[PDB]
């Protein structure tokens, strides 16, 4: 079974700062783009960031572009999240997925964040 | 390096695939007086394989779209299609990492194009309709998934809502310029191409677009930075990242002579030397052959 | 150096008979065993057979020199010289026509860049109607690089002679048959799909065609071997033959289920066995990986269904 | 310098045989499919045989079905043409072409086969 399973989320001050996780495991970690997606609750799902294969051309959301550090580390079959300067439209359920061609068709279970005011 | 070095597949620019319009490649080319750093959505690949923008697989899926299609009949405008976007596979269109459905147009004009229609019509149950299109540059909002477009008809066209295809068969006033991705809000985007060395310029591969004009006019070109087939390689290889370029040399096979040497950077573009005035066009004949891993700062010779 | 596939699930890939993507996989006893498809034919080795081209955008397409003439009773003519899509001279030869020239019948629209002389879209498309055949007096000759079109017109449409391309528009009337290649006379052809073994049968890669039908509403299906991303990876990589077939395996790479195995003989067909009478569909989101060359006796696992 | 080489052509008796050969020099002999041409005084080029790359599905014009057999050896960059049953409408210049991807693009200087009645 492909997985994807993410650590590192929970309860932080505005300004604050915290670095999410996710493993994979049951793939080749290094064909698979990564991306981070988070839902707010009573809201669509969305994008936050994503980068290639081999860690090139990370890309944002607007509302987290300069916040938001992408990065991963293949050795370790891992992708990382760097979430900084946080507010409170930053909390949400945070989501891992990988993408071996097109589409985004493995997801992390998700870790919440909750940003306090 | 204990790493599988990139290649490139054996076939020549003439034999590919366009990745920005439905047709073969018919021009390689550099032309300085054009736009430096574009901001094409299809037609970009990483290196490492990884599909940037809105660039597809496929080329059958290359400027083209895929909807459930409802229609009606609007005073005003004529027959109007309300295309709501899904990809090209039939899987869900959700706003994501990026402008649009994969392969979705990423230039401006008038958009000509074809789906199947059903009409209630007896004796007309199946045929192809033609639609206009606006992309732009400026409501289209394919990121939200939502598109439209119209005929000029005196009454309905009877047409049935169902599932389509839409395929480009014109383009009328082109520029090579993003369309209105989201009713004129910003959208995530594979970044311009470049940046180039002193003296570089981009590689083009040229194809030719069926327009409609009222001026006569030559034929109107459409570059793109990587043919679909090595969009495709790229793709399925997943090769090892070992420097921030590959040098290349584009051959003939049959006389061996070396035509140029030229730069693929990383982000999937590939650079001249180049300071003439004018375009420069080459043969479509040669083979691209990967030499080796080269840094950033490697210095070309010029053609 | 082993033979390998591209990673690339069949609802990505291109069709190699008609310009549009792969929408289904599936097996069926009940269509014609052996076809004599003419685009879409490569040996494992990577040679092109028959009219295949490399790229999808010369599938069901042909490029020429157009003549136009206006002709009382019939509308616009079109007079079509052939040339191969580069632009490169057609010489007949090997094969029944030009690369990616149409393999199969019915009444084709094509769509062509014409130029005008009168007021208006001085550039414009237009669509024409072109009987592929065999007709009695289609009189189609794209082995000798000589085709005919027409557009209904009540007067002369004032177009300039030049280049075209012509692309398909739609199909009215298909046959899964060859066409009218050189008049009524023989060409060379690839010869017809096969042999099976016992309890074999082609696997199919489907897509749906543009259609004209006055009454019946079902999309129109067009089969191929092979997707067009098969024809061109086996051109470029020029593997070695050790055998006369590739063991191949369909699986999901997300839960790992293995749907099928199969055989990619070396003539570029791809055999299930299957004892159904009638179709069986496969999910379109699996992935063909080589598992070994194999002998032509090769006694596959029965699917399911 | 891709180059083809043709030999073995001549003067024969009807119901005669002969072998013609081809070999490549300054190519991947592997890499190209391979095919037999003859033009006949006042006639144009026509096709004979084909043979894929590794020596597969060899096709043949008609007029030569069972009298003529193509085949390859790569290990020595041989392309052959065995012609039997030789009949007068056989008399032509034979040449062997390379096929490197969609077209017969290296073509050898050819060989007179005159079959005598
Ligand atoms: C009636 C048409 C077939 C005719 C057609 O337009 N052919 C395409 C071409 O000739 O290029 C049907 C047959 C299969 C259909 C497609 C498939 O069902 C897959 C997919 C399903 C989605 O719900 C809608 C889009 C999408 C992509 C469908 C669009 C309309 C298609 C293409
Ligand atoms: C006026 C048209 C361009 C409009 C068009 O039909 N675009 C194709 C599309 O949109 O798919 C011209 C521009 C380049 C031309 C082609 C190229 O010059 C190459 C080639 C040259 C041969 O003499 C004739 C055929 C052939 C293959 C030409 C056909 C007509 C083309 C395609
Ligand atoms: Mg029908």
């Amino acid at each position: 079974q492909v997985q994807l399973q993410e650590s590192g989320g929970g309860l932080v001050e505005a300004g604050g700062s915290l670095r999410l996780s996710c493993l994979g495991s049951g793939l080749t970690f290094s064909r698979y783009a990564m991306g981070w997606f988070r839902q707010a609750p009573g809201k669509e799902r969305e994008f936050v960031a994503s980068i290639t294969r081999s860690g090139g051309s990370p890309n944002y959301a607007d509302s987290v572009k300069g916040r938001f550090t992408i990065s991963r580390d293949n050795a370790k079959n891992t992708v990382y999240l760097q979430m900084s300067s946080l507010k409170p439209e930053d909390t949400a359920v945070y989501y891992c997925a990988g993408r071996g061609s097109v589409y985004y068709d493995v997801w992390g279970q998700g870790t919440q964040v909750t940003v306090s005011s | 390096s204990i790493y599988r070095m990139v290649d490139l597949p054996v076939i020549q620019p003439r034999l590919c695939t366009h990745a920005r319009w439905p047709a073969p490649v018919y021009g390689l080319l550099v032309d300085p007086s054009l736009p430096s750093n574009p901001q094409w959505q299809n037609g970009r690949v990483h290196v490492d394989g990884t599909l940037l923008g809105t660039t597809p697989i496929s080329g059958s899926w290359v400027s083209c779209f895929a909807a459930e299609a409802a229609y009606k009949f609007q005073s005003g405008t004529g027959e109007v299609a309300t295309f709501t976007l899904i990809e090209q596979d039939g899987s869900a269109y959700v706003p994501g990492d990026r402008a649009a459905p994969l392969g979705y147009p990423d230039f401006s004009g008038q958009l000509e194009i074809e789906v199947q229609t059903e009409t209630t019509k007896t004796g007309d149950k199946l045929k192809v309709t033609t639609f206009e299109m606006i992309l732009g540059p400026t409501d289209q909002a394919p990121y939200q998934g939502r598109v439209f477009a119209s005929v000029t008809a005196a009454a309905s066209l009877d047409l049935v809502d169902g599932r389509v295809r839409a395929v480009p068969r014109s383009i009328y006033g082109f520029q090579d310029t993003i369309p209105e991705y989201n009713d004129g809000l910003l959208v995530p985007l594979a970044p311009p191409i470049g940046p180039f060395l002193p003296g570089e310029v981009l590689l083009r591969f040229r194809t030719y677009m069926r327009q409609i004009d009222t001026a006569d006019a030559a034929a109107e070109a459409i570059d793109c930075a990587l043919p679909q087939e090595f969009v495709s390689w790229f793709a399925s290889n997943a090769f090892t990242v070992q420097s921030e370029a590959l040098l290349l040399r584009y051959r003939n096979t049959l006389t061996g002579q070396l035509l140029f040497e030229c730069k693929l950077y990383n982000e999937g573009y590939i650079a001249l030397s180049y300071s003439g005035s004018g375009p420069l066009t080459f043969p479509t004949d040669g083979i691209f052959e990967v030499v080796s891993w080269v840094p950033r700062l490697y210095q070309l010779a010029s053609v």
